[PDB]
């Protein structure tokens, strides 16, 4: 057989991948707390993430004791007198996950880029000592 | 699928209870 | 003569994709010729018949892997050479599909270029 060197044709075509890429963040203290015997579930501090290019956001606490499998509940020092404050997502929050996801295995709850969450008090009525406690959280994009 | 370290965020803040 | 159309597929997602994801469709048609031959072009040839070859992330500058499937391979009518150099060939008036070779590869959010060089065969 042949050839034919004269019907030889190039072509050449783009392929995508997407649109999962990028996030913005804000975290924000409640005004108003006050020390000793504050209600059930008080919220704390409101989690902002926004986004265009992604959807699904994961999150988890970061501290010296996180206290379940997906990181959403944790507890926190306070500055001033080292005294423990159990912290976390509400059960509202909790409940306008997307998805429950596990990085190569490493749990998280997942989230719609551009909702708010709550961070709260968990558990029942805590009292709590007047000081200054830090929060500390890990964002991330998901995608299925 | 997967997640995007390439967009992983930390984000750390002071809550005050006054008393 | 040949006339020749390459169809991206829509819709494709980032990350861990499936092993031989499909991710364009070739479909090679004539009056005049009864088979094709098909090659990859691209800076990395991963085959002695040009049938596998790596692409990248037009943004991120990240590499992937693609060729012809299995199930394409597996129609092609023989292997012939062009002063030595090897041509798999194929029915015109057929479609093959193009996809992503190996396991289920990471592919990363971004745009990535496929080049094929088709030429006419007369067995």
């Amino acid at each position: 057989g042949s050839f034919l060197p004269n019907s030889e044709q190039q072509k050449s075509v783009d392929i995508v991948f997407s649109s999962p890429q990028d996030l913005t963040v804000s975290l924000i203290p409640v005004s108003g707390l006050k020390a000793g015997k504050n209600a059930p579930s008080a919220k704390i501090a409101k989690l902002v993430v926004n986004s265009t290019t992604l959807k699904e956001f994961g999150v988890r606490g970061i501290s010296n004791n996180v206290v379940d499998s997906t990181g959403t509940a944790w507890r926190v020092a306070g500055k001033n007198t080292g005294k423990e404050i159990g912290v976390g997502l509400s059960s509202d929050s909790l409940r306008r996950s997307d998805s429950t996801e596990k990085w190569n295995g490493v749990n998280w709850m997942t989230f719609n880029s551009n909702d708010t969450l709550d961070i709260v008090l968990t558990g029942p009525a805590q009292n709590v000592t007047a000081d200054t406690y830090p929060i500390t959280l890990d964002v991330v994009g998901y995608q299925p | 699928g997967s997640f995007l370290p390439n967009s992983e965020q930390q984000k750390s803040v002071d809550i005050v209870f006054s008393s």
